[PDB]
RNA sequence: GCUGUACGUAAGCGUUGAUCCAGAGAUUUCCGAAUGGGGGAACCCACUAUCUUUAGUCGGAUAGUAUCCUUACGUGAAUACAUAGCGUGAGGAAGGCAGACCCAGGGAACUGAAACAUCUAAGUACCUGGAGGAAGAGAAAGAAAAAUCGAUUUCCUGAGUAGCGGCGAGCGAAACGGAAAGAGCCCAAACCAAGAAGCUUGCUUCUUGGGGUUGUAGGACACUCUAUACGGAGUUACAAAAGAAAGUUAUAAAUGAAGCGGUCUGGAAAGGCCCGCCAAAGACGGUAACAGCCCGGUAGUUGAAAUGGCUUUCCCUCCAGAGUGGAUCCUGAGUACGGCGGAACACGUGAAAUUCCGUCGGAAUCCGGGAGGACCAUCUCCCAAGGCUAAAUACUCCCUAGUGAC
RNA sequence: GUAUGAGUAGCGAAAGAAGGGUGAGAAUCCCUUCCACCGAAUAUCUAAGGUUUCCUGAGGAAGGCUCGUCCGCUCAGGGUUAGUCGGGACCUAAGCCGAGGCCGAUAGGCGUAGGCGAUGGACAACAGGUAGAGAUUCCUGUACCAGUGCUAAUUGUUUAAC
RNA sequence: UAGGAAGAGUAGUACUGCCCGUACCGCAAACCGACACAGGUAGAUGAGGAGAGAAUCCUAAGGUGAGCGAGAGAACUCUCG
């Protein structure tokens, strides 16, 4: 996956287009990524041994890994990703 | 009476795997089976 | 059933009559169960009449 | 080969009920033997062994759902020990 | 593993009989149930896995 | 990031590099040819050796122990040498499948003939045995004809011709010709040498080496010349079994251009409208709807530690070949043919050549022998009764990449 | 797939009743009492066969020819203890296999030694307890068969106790 | 008896004694019969009165009350009187 958890990003399509957030998972299994902020969605759960008070519940939901962008963490902007080899680890790198 | 009167030695000695292989078309039977990809054997 | 030597024996054919009725049979080889040597000692075997009349001893 | 003829206690209310009277139900290896079950649990729990009972237990079918299957095939060893010997504990 | 190498036919065994014993503590820990740790049951048994692998290996 | 499908909860491992992918290894319970003996499948019971535990029984590890064939060796009867037999050791086989392709053994009937028996269906289906990646066939005892060709196989034609046939139904070639593919060899025997066995008793007759293999006849045998590794050939026949190196390929992968363009609809844009761009990359698929420019990727360019294969090189191995004479000698015997009985050849006994089986008889062997569709003569072509041989052909349980007016 | 017949035939030999109780719900389940049925059986054991149908706790979707709060149904946990019982490690019968061997187009057929094979022969434990589920198995007592070692005596050595 | 034989048996002691089956049904709703089927299913036991009797009637121990019912009591059908 070009896209790695811990990464920033920015979300390409979809409803929450334009939008940006950290990646708190990754499945590559499936390739989604689990973003913050980023379609949150309302889980109708009843009390159980844990959130036993029950509730609908905002949380996010797993979103397309195409449907997302990785920002550069120095210019805070956009980018699309190549492979280089810094001596002998390779790496990502913006253009 | 009724034509099925069981015995498991009766089933084995007549119908079963060492009676099978011990006959040349018995191992035909078993090659046969195999060749449909039958579960049981005998 | 066969002779040691020349391994004749029971080939099949039919066999035909008037009006050419075609029915199967078998042709028999006349063999003999005979002594000879085998190798250096002897032995009892099946040979046939033909490789017997002259060229290998009882 | 102990560690291996002795698999697992069992752990049920017959057992717990027959403890008492020094005797210990362990799942043991379908092809181990009485004596071999002695001289095993006599070896890991340095216990003396009297008698060794052993009965074999065919599998239960179970299901969930269009898929059945027997249950393992159980092996259940009773040891009993010396009176005047130490308890294996549980 | 290399660890492992570094033994001489022996201690290896008898490392492999105390992963034994260990085991058979964990099994009957698990089957009393009193055993809070599961995944030691594997890391014990490929330890065992493991010398005899390498004690077939110098053989 | 992970602890499968498969959620779940619990407990845990991972950048001191996990899960994953590829290669090589190790482990691989019990049954099954199943093989230590038995057995009703996945069960039972053992022996012999060495070790181990027990106070000692009881108990535990590990190795070996099937049958047959061939081969050595040792024992060994009636029977006196001896053989049989017995035992041990070294090899080898056994069984399975791809319901396919082929070689042989054996071999139907339904049906058709508008009945039906010869005949057909059909040497099909089926049984069985052998196999191999192909098999089979195969280097002229050939095909032919006023002219020659030069091993087999497969395809096109010849040809539904010639012909076979209750001359009915129906069966039905071959050669010439044209193409694919191509390749030629080895023994037997005379003759020389050794060894052993008979004393066939001064002769044979068996095991190995050399020699030599064919039709204008060739060879052995006589001589000349060369030849002893100069050069040549090779595990695809021509002898057989190994080893390295280099390159290439297959089995993991890497890198890989260009729009988050604006706006409209919209649940969502990959779509409409207007602008650009990349292209050795507009294959495919996915992504909230139809994406070359979002993702995986594709074109292209790179790369493999290990293993496997192929192609070359080397090693290694092994290698007398032309000529002139022709005293003499050899050139596949219970076969070749013939009679009888059957079968295969397109050819149903027909005038029935040719090939094969069973049984009777039974040749010449180089001034010799066979074939040319009875047969005879002449002519022409050719050397049987011994063996090997790739390629072209047939098939697909499988692997890789792919295709479909499925 | 759905009709029609059609809410029809049928609901598979037989004596039930009431009271209490459980329960959302009771002809149908549980308890009690009377009543009735079998009784050389409709009882008690046990082979073969079936293979968990046994016990306990929940349950009532489907199954049960109605019903169901119940079940031989569904879930989940448990439950089968042997030196002496029965079968093997003991024996063999009919029969089966069958080294070699004899036969035979093959494939295979027969068959000696040898070995398997009970429905038979041999073989040492009895009585009580067991309140959820096993009992000549477990437990309590008292024994029996076979063997082993440890003691204590006795005997034997190459015209040889055994 | 052939044989083997330097260890032999006696008493008392303590110890040792493997594998499979063992639940449950088993004239039955669990086996054979497609069914919770008026069928069939080997053997051991199998009491009492009267009785020759394992007959027969009633019963004991023990098991059951049979997996649709209630209520009218009509023709016809069946089994009975
Ligand atoms: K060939
Ligand atoms: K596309
Ligand atoms: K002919
Ligand atoms: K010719
Ligand atoms: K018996
Ligand atoms: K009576
Ligand atoms: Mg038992
Ligand atoms: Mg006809
Ligand atoms: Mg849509
Ligand atoms: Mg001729
Ligand atoms: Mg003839
Ligand atoms: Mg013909
Ligand atoms: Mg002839
Ligand atoms: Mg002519
Ligand atoms: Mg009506
Ligand atoms: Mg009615
Ligand atoms: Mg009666
Ligand atoms: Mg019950
Ligand atoms: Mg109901
Ligand atoms: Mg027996
Ligand atoms: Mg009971
Ligand atoms: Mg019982
Ligand atoms: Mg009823």
């Amino acid at each position: 996956m070009h896209v790695k958890k811990g990464d920033k990003v920015k979300v390409i399509t979809g409803k929450d287009k334009g939008k940006s957030g950290k990646v708190l998972a990754a499945f590559p299994k499936k390739d989604r990524v689990l973003i913050e902020g980023i379609n949150m969605v309302k889980k109708h759960t009843k009390p159980s041994n844990v959130n036993p008070q029950g509730g609908i519940l905002n949380v996010e939901a797993p979103i397309h890994v195409s449907n997302v962008m990785l920002i550069d963490p120095k210019t805070g902007e956009p980018t699309r990703v190549g492979y280089e080899v810094k001596g002998d680890k390779k790496v990502r790198v913006a253009k | 009476k009724r034509t099925y009167q069981p015995s498991k030695r009766k089933r084995k000695k007549v119908h079963g795997f060492r009676t099978r292989m011990s006959t040349k078309n018995g191992r035909r039977v078993l090659a046969s089976r195999r060749r449909k990809g039958r579960k049981v054997l005998s | 059933k066969e002779c040691v030597i020349t391994g004749r024996k029971s080939r099949s054919g039919n066999k035909r009559s008037h009006a050419m009725n075609s029915s199967k049979r078998t042709w028999k080889a006349n063999l003999q169960k005979v002594r000879i040597l085998v190798n250096g000692k002897p032995k009892k075997v099946w040979v046939s009449a033909r490789a017997l009349k002259s060229g290998k001893v009882e | 080969d102990a560690r291996d003829i002795i698999k697992r206690p069992v752990v049920t209310e017959e057992s717990t009920s027959i403890l008492d009277d020094k005797k210990y139900t362990f799942e043991v290896d379908t092809r181990a033997t009485k004596t071999q079950v002695k001289y095993a649990v006599e070896e890991i729990f340095d216990v003396k062994v009297a008698k060794v009972n052993v009965m074999n237990y065919k599998g239960k079918l179970k299901r969930m759902g269009r898929y059945a299957g027997y249950t393992n095939k159980r092996r259940k060893a009773i040891v009993t020990v010396t009176a005047d010997s130490k308890e294996i504990q549980f | 593993a290399n660890d492992i190498r570094d033994l001489s036919t022996t201690e290896i065994q008898d490392q492999e009989k105390a992963l034994k014993e260990e085991l058979f503590n964990l099994r009957f820990q698990l089957a009393t149930g009193q055993l809070e740790n599961t995944a030691r049951i594997r890391e014990v048994r490929k330890a065992i896995a493991r010398m005899k692998t390498i004690v077939r290996e110098r053989e």
